[PDB]
């Protein structure tokens, strides 16, 4: 009976800990996804007032990508609008 | 033991597949595109 | 006599809970790892479109 | 289903003087011994069986004895307004005082009167048929109540044994005091009270003074008000036997639900609603607020903070129009409340009882008539805190051997002083151990 | 709704405390005789009846004679409002008896018959306090109270 | 013909039984005087099951009061329909249990059990065809749990071939009335698994919230509380006392309800239940009755059935109805929520019908379920037991009369066995 | 006071988490019932079509 | 004296809230497990569909 | 057979439904005690679409009142015919929406919609054939908008294939009772443009104008306006409850009126609406009713049709008339006002007749038009929204409760593209 109770308690504890850790991870990933979809929609929102000129050419008339110059194209579009 | 550590690396992979660099990019792009 | 079968019935009961509990934990883990795989696939899809449309110039999948 | 009451010492006799007038007002008995011919309030015949036994043709007598060596208070009772109520043989009056000396009250004059007292109690119990328990009333801070009370308790225990013993004991206050040898008398009485009395109900004086100042708004109270409200608490406790209700107890549920350990029996008392006649008609009275009122530290009858301790068990008697619902709801709320904490020995530590009889108020009293009331008796470790506080002053006074010459001249010695000291110390040890 | 959100149960119905304050300790006592000698065993028997003016409730007590064949039972009927009438009972909820359905203090006339739960009591005496109360309040003459 | 002998043990048991006898006497149509005043002959032809005619139609209930409280005696005598019981049957002690299972089962029992047994033997031989025993009692008291259990053991020894219904209220921590409830429970439930044939488990909190939302009562006193229990008890013998299209006695109910000898812990419910203010607005029909009965909030136990699976269930219907709709609705409530049943027992539900609805209504039903969810409540009380036993608290009062620790540990062992086998069959 | 406010805010956060979980419980129960009903319907349809 | 009384009451309130939060933790875990088991049941049923 | 569940939201919707239930009950000839006292037997063959028989002639409506204040419930029960509703259907909050859409859709919804959804689920299961739901509410208040939209979203989700009639009264600047009317209306329509199937758009300004000009009442209260709305909202569904020479139910009306899956905002009107002074001095013939039906001043909305074009228009005639006469009248209207009708759709008018007119009158008519002029109100409210939202006025009351900034921008995006879609097909 002692062995049975110990085994059952261990199984319950492992299930509980896996559930808690997985729920935390899933909440983190859901939070990651929430920001992403807001970015996609708001990009769709501003495109309504765009002219088809910049709708067709939003950028202009081989290493990896750094985090400082990372938004140059968007800044070009913003400067065009301004 | 082995299963526990396996799950640990699995969770680390599935929660750091995307970079904090990309998270900061997403936030900054959201602000810039709002303005 | 009564506690003799209770002893063996406990053995049969112990065998039963071993099978049921082990399979239940496996099934829920498989379920939720499939779910998190679907969610991370969705996230990877979301990352690709933001780069490709706004400012990417390149995009690169991970290993797995 | 009768119980027998014995009162020893000045405080005990005065408290009983209040209790018996309260009882006769409850049961409609005139102060001259019989119920009237026209006015009939008796809710049920034989309802007085617990306390009064009819004698022949309409003359009720109490199941109580008053005894004390000082004759002044006893003859005051004899010449008072309740002359015909008592049987002239229960009133035992000595010749000379105990004079704050436990040794004097227990050894010299003790041997003389205890035999007569127990002989009278034996006849009383033999006349009784369904004897339930003993109700002793005394204060250990004096000489008579300590010595004679302890000796009589020991002899009654060795005589009967199995019956329950409820001792409503008045103890010295941390600041309020009227005598000097009270630490000595209290510890000497306690050494035997602990191992004879089944359930000791704590009572203080300063706590009740503060209660009647805060609620009844009387700035300068006397002993009469104290005894009146103590009598009200006793009546609320015995109403379960006296009257009929939807969920009742008797003297045995107390010793069953309230004593987890053979040497841990020290009960905190509380009563609600203590409300004056001015605010009675303006304030809203019901089970939720009376139950909440019965738990604040400023509403218990002994000066000790319940917050420092953790409850063991609580017993709640309800009087009047009370239904099981609102009491269960108040119980759930008080359990989920955090400002009070229960210990893990007993996850289910509430014993509730309900009785249909509303509380009564004596004519000219300081309590207004109300629809319902609640009385609480609880277990905690603040009692052990009180014991440690008293023992500190005991040892500090004893270190200089003060006042010991009276005891040694009476005939006793320092051996039992040492024994009482170590016994009390072991008692605080037991409380602090059980509190874990 | 107020009971749902927390509200005193007695204050839900209300109009209770005035009557208790006005008559906290007023009881009318009547000496009834029940005649059932027409049944097979037992004989006619006296009982007492208390009517509490605090709640308008009725409680019937039984008086025992020495060397009688009856088990000593102090109470004969629990303290409650007497229905005074037949009501179609429900298996789920017991009937709630209201004041106009139950008896009133003016119903007892010292010479009528009371249908207490089928039993047909005949009350024949009353205390002097009850007689004085009746004369004061119901304007009853001295002859009726005889 | 078939005779159910009814015993009332303890304060709770006596007070519930008083209302039960009130309900059954009202159903069979006798005024509290004890004389027959019913209108239809359907009430007379089966009056022998519960009542005995002595002389002059002065019917006397076949009930056995067993306690230690003259106060409860006065209460029973004072309550309406309280004088019908026999003064000979008023077997009562004088001391008082004082809320102690040891006192109720060993000390005072040793002297009063002889009297209770020879009285019960007296009515047992008075009746011609004994059908079974029913005892109404609590589980947390002393004179209700211990004395009733000892009576059960003696009766099982005397008559090994009779069905036994024990109507026992089991405590909950949320509504707690005394302190030694885990001890009293563990002892009584330890004995009832071997002795009692089946037990209808009940509790106070379930009845409380039932009269909260179903009946919409404001001040639900015990007079309101015990009424539902009495209604269920009266309903469980509808087939015995009245004609129907599918008869079912206690043994027939048990055989269809007990797959293994130690699974006889049934949770009960009643339909229809509705407030007084909405009676005229609500329809009366079998689908509505079924939907009301199969809900968890209509159950009289603090055990949520959605936390387990029903091993088996039974329905006792009353009133002129349709067997085809009854069967179709049982099929629906077995098929739609199939996950909450057990897969290796086909036809989990047994249904039966009677021709007479209770007075004051037109169509009724009683639900009885052997479902595995009661292991939650047993786990709860077992935890209460262990927490107090972990340093032997409140235990000197028990050991002061002859109790030991071996039986205390055996009770916990058996409770662990029951909960283990329920979780095994989940 | 800072500890008390932190613990309290933890408290209502956990409470709202529990409440959302209970709402999910009810939604899952309703899904269970509807899905089982469709199971029975499609089983009958399978038999008829076969 | 006033500071001491307020401080003692405030520690007691901290203990109250601490164990209440612990109870909330346990309730959240139970709700999570029940959610998981119902989800498993849902998946079995959709597999049958 | 076919069934319409009814739901009332907020004070405005609750009072409108309270008057509507009186109107329909009188039309079906039932006593306000729930009993039948009418004469024409044709009333009771189709009362099951709206009523359930409880016990021997007692009928209860199939409606659910929902709000967050007790005053509305007290008023509706104090009013006449308030004793017919089932008390169990009175889902009811306690704290109040405070004219706050965040309160109505995120704070009190999360705690009350679980309760209001189970009861409507039970009511829908009570009937066999579901035809649709009927939600009556406003678009300016808190609980009228937020709670209504949340409930309709849940109902659409759980019944994906059922019709939804939402009677929405919209705010107007000339008749404004609160200050955040655009903030509420835009957010509510943001969900109504996907969830609802047909929105009857109404406003109090047109009702006041009708009561002043053609009705010529001196001081009209809310009761007269609610009674005036009751006529159309009852005549819309007469085709279900009464026979007709050419019947047309809700889905038939929808498939004819709605050309594209987004344009489901209709204006309504009733005929005749004549002052009691002039009732005797005018003739009642279908040609005469056509003029008052197509009069721009008769529309129940402050949107002038002459500033746009009609896409489709439906004519629900009540009484016995000539189908040829109706058809030729509609043909003449279409030919004369050719520019006012869209070009690429021949025969922009649907017609149908029901044999039973409202009592008292022997002839009546109802007009439902899906014209493109209704974008005037959306421009009207969107300009106000932008005016207030440029400064973020009153925005803390919503941001500090659970929504963020971009939701309002999304709502305006949807509003602007909807008016763009109307202008496109114009
Ligand atoms: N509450 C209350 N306490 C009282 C009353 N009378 C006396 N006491 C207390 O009892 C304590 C001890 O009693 P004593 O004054 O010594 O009288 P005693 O107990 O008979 O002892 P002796 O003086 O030797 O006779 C005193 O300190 C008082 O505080 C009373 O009427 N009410
Ligand atoms: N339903 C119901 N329960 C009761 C009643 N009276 C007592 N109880 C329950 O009985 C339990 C305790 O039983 P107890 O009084 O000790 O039985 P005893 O052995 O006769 O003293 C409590 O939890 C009460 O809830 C009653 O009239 N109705
Ligand atoms: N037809 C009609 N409209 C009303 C009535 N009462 C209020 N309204 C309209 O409803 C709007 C206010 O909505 P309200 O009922 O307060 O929304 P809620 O507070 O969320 O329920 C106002 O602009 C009024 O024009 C009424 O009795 N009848
Ligand atoms: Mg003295």
């Amino acid at each position: 009976k002692s062995s049975m109770d110990a085994f059952r308690a261990g199984q319950a504890e492992r299930l509980k800990q896996l559930s808690l850790a997985s729920s935390g991870a899933m909440e983190t990933l859901r939070g990651k996804l929430a920001v992403a979809e807001n970015v996609l929609k708001l990009a769709e929102l501003a495109r309504k007032y765009e002219t088809e000129q910049e709708k067709v050419l939003p950028f202009w008339n081989g290493s990896e990508v750094d985090e400082w110059d990372y938004l140059n194209c968007f800044f070009r579009r913003y400067n065009k609008a301004l | 033991r082995r299963a526990a550590e396996r799950e640990q690396e699995f969770w680390s992979r599935m929660t750091h597949v995307i970079s904090d660099k990309h998270t900061r990019v997403w936030g900054a792009l959201e602000k810039q595109l709002e303005k | 006599k009564r506690i003799t079968e209770q002893f063996k019935d406990l053995q049969s009961k112990f065998r039963h809970f071993e099978l049921v509990d082990t399979k239940k934990y496996k099934e829920v883990w498989g379920m939720k790892e499939a779910d998190v795989a679907a969610l991370v696939r969705q996230l990877l899809q979301a990352d690709k479109v933001l780069h490709e449309q706004q400012l990417g110039w390149d995009w690169r999948p991970p290993d797995d | 289903r009768e119980v027998i009451s014995i009162h020893i010492g000045q405080a005990g006799i005065q408290v009983g003087n209040a209790c018996w007038e309260l009882y006769c007002l409850e049961h409609g008995i005139q102060p001259d011994g019989q119920m009237p011919s026209d006015k009939t309030i008796g809710g049920g015949d034989d309802a007085f069986n617990t306390f009064f036994s009819e004698t022949g043709a309409g003359k009720h007598v109490p199941r109580c004895i008053f005894l004390d060596l000082e004759p002044t208070v006893v003859d005051e009772v004899r010449t008072g307004t309740y002359r015909q109520l008592f049987h002239p043989e229960q009133l035992i009056s000595g010749k000379e005082d105990a004079a704050n000396n436990f040794a004097r009250g227990h050894y010299t004059i003790g041997k003389e009167i205890v035999d007569l007292a127990l002989d009278r109690i034996r006849k009383l119990a033999d006349n009784c048929t369904g004897l339930q328990g003993f109700l002793v009333f005394n204060a250990v801070g004096g000489g008579t109540g300590s010595g004679l009370g302890s000796l009589l308790l020991e002899r009654l225990s060795v005589d009967y044994g199995k019956k329950s013993k409820l001792g409503f004991t008045v103890y010295p206050s941390p600041q309020v005091s009227t005598a000097v040898v009270e630490p000595y008398n209290s510890v000497l009485s306690t050494h035997s009270l602990l191992e004879h009395t089944d359930v000791a109900v704590m009572l203080d004086n300063e706590a009740i003074y503060d209660i009647c100042r805060r609620s009844l708004d009387i700035e300068r109270p006397t002993y009469t008000n104290l005894n009146r409200l103590i009598a009200q608490v006793i009546s609320s406790l015995t109403a379960s036997l006296r009257f009929d209700g939807a969920l009742n107890v008797d003297i045995t549920e107390f010793q069953t639900n309230l004593v987890p350990y053979p040497r841990i029996h020290f009960m905190l008392s509380s009563y609600a609603p203590i409300i004056s006649a001015e605010k009675a008609y303006h304030e809203q009275l019901s089970v939720a607020e009376i139950t909440n009122a019965a738990f604040e530290p400023a509403s218990m009858m002994v000066k000790c903070d319940p917050r420092h301790g953790k409850y063991m068990a609580c017993c709640l008697m309800y009087r009047g129009d009370v239904v099981p619902k609102d009491v269960n709801a108040s119980v759930a709320t008080i359990k989920t409340k955090r400002t009070i904490q229960f210990v893990d020995w007993c996850p289910t530590g509430f014993k509730c009882g309900i009785n249909y009889q509303p509380p009564t108020v004596v004519p000219g009293g300081d309590l207004a008539k109300v629809q319902r009331a609640v009385c609480m008796i609880s277990n905690s470790t603040a009692i052990g805190e009180i014991f440690s506080r008293l023992d500190h002053k005991f040892d500090l006074m004893y270190a200089k051997r003060a006042f010991v010459h009276w005891y040694v001249g009476e005939g006793m010695e320092e051996g039992e002083f040492s024994e009482a000291r170590e016994d009390l110390a072991a008692l605080e040890k037991d409380f602090e151990e059980v509190g874990a | 709704v107020e009971a749902r959100l927390g509200k005193p149960s007695h204050l839900l119905d209300g109009d209770r405390l005035r009557q208790f304050l006005e008559n906290n300790k007023k009881v009318l006592r009547f000496w009834c005789v029940w005649d059932e000698r027409t049944t097979m065993y037992g004989d006619r028997r006296p009982y007492v009846l208390h009517y509490y003016l605090e709640d308008d409730s009725v409680e019937v007590l039984e008086i025992n004679e020495n060397n009688s064949g009856r088990d000593p039972f102090p109470v004969f009927l629990k303290r409650g409002p007497l229905p005074k009438v037949a009501v179609k009972t429900n298996t789920t909820l017991n009937p709630k008896f209201r004041k106009d359905q139950c008896y009133n203090a003016g119903d007892f006339r010292l010479g009528l018959f009371i249908n207490v739960l089928g039993r047909d009591f005949y009350l024949h005496d009353a205390d002097t306090f009850t007689k004085q109360w009746y004369k004061d309040n119901l304007g009853y003459t001295d002859e009726e109270m005889s | 013909m078939r005779e159910i002998v009814h015993i009332q043990g303890g304060q709770c048991g006596n007070q519930i039984g008083a209302k039960f006898w009130e309900v059954v006497s009202d159903e069979h149509g006798i005024d509290p005087t004890g004389t027959y005043h019913g209108d239809s002959d359907l009430q007379l032809e089966r009056i022998n099951v519960y009542f005995n005619e002595a002389t002059g139609g002065r019917y006397v209930p076949r009930a056995i009061l067993m306690d230690l409280e003259p106060g409860t005696m006065d209460s029973v005598r004072s309550g309406p329909y309280g004088q019908i019981f026999r003064p000979d049957n008023f077997v009562f002690g004088q001391t008082g249990a004082g809320n102690n299972w040891a006192k109720g089962h060993y000390t005072e029992g040793a002297e009063l059990i002889d009297s209770v047994l020879d009285v019960v033997r007296k009515e047992a031989e008075s009746c011609d065809c004994l059908q079974g025993f029913q005892v109404c009692h609590s589980l947390g008291g002393g004179t209700g749990s211990g004395m009733g259990t000892l009576l059960i053991s003696k009766i099982r020894e005397e008559y090994p071939d009779r069905m036994m219904l024990t109507f026992s209220v089991v405590p909950s921590p949320k509504v707690s009335d005394t302190v030694v409830e885990p001890y009293n429970a563990t002892l009584s439930v330890h004995q009832l698994v071997e002795n009692a044939d089946e037990c209808m488990v009940l509790d106070n909190e379930a009845l409380y919230d039932i009269c909260f939302r179903t009946l919409k009562l404001t001040t639900p006193t015990f007079g309101d509380l015990n009424h539902l229990i009495s209604a269920v008890m009266s309903g469980i013998t509808c087939c015995l006392r009245f004609p129907g299209q599918l008869n079912a006695d206690l043994r027939k109910l048990a055989v269809n309800l007990i797959p293994f000898p130690r699974l006889h812990f049934f949770m009960v419910g009643f339909t229809p239940l509705t407030s007084r203010g909405s009676q005229q607005y609500r329809a009366l029909t079998v689908p509505e009755l079924t939907q009301q009965m199969w809900d968890a909030k209509n159950m009289m136990c603090a055990a949520d059935p959605r936390h387990g699976r029903y091993l088996t269930a039974s329905a006792l219907f009353r009133g002129r109805m349709s067997t085809k709709e009854v069967d179709e609705q049982m099929l629906n409530v077995q098929n739609k929520n199939s996950s909450y049943f057990v897969e290796w027992i086909p036809n989990n539900v047994k249904s039966s019908v009677c021709d007479i609805p209770p007075k004051g209504l037109k169509m009724s039903a009683t639900f009885i379920g052997n479902s595995t969810a009661i292991q939650e409540m047993f786990k709860r009380v077992s935890e209460q037991f262990t927490a107090m036993f972990r340093r032997k608290a409140f235990l000197h009062w028990y050991t002061g009369e002859g109790m030991d620790e071996m039986e205390f540990t055996e009770a916990e062992s058996n409770m662990n066995d029951l909960v283990s086998e329920y979780q095994q069959y989940q | 006071f800072q500890k008390k406010r932190r613990l309290e805010q933890q408290l209502e956060g956990q409470g709202k988490a529990i409440k959302g979980l209970t709402s999910a419980m009810g939604r899952l129960h309703v899904d269970l019932t509807r899905v089982n009903g469709l199971i029975a319907a499609n089983s009958a349809a399978r038999q008829a079509l076969a | 004296a006033k500071l001491d009384e307020t401080i003692s009451t405030l520690k007691l309130e901290n203990d109250m809230v601490s164990r209440q939060v612990k109870g909330s933790v346990e309730a959240r875990e139970k709700a999570l497990v029940d959610h998981d088991v119902l989800a498993l049941e849902v998946k079995r049923l959709r597999d049958i569909l």
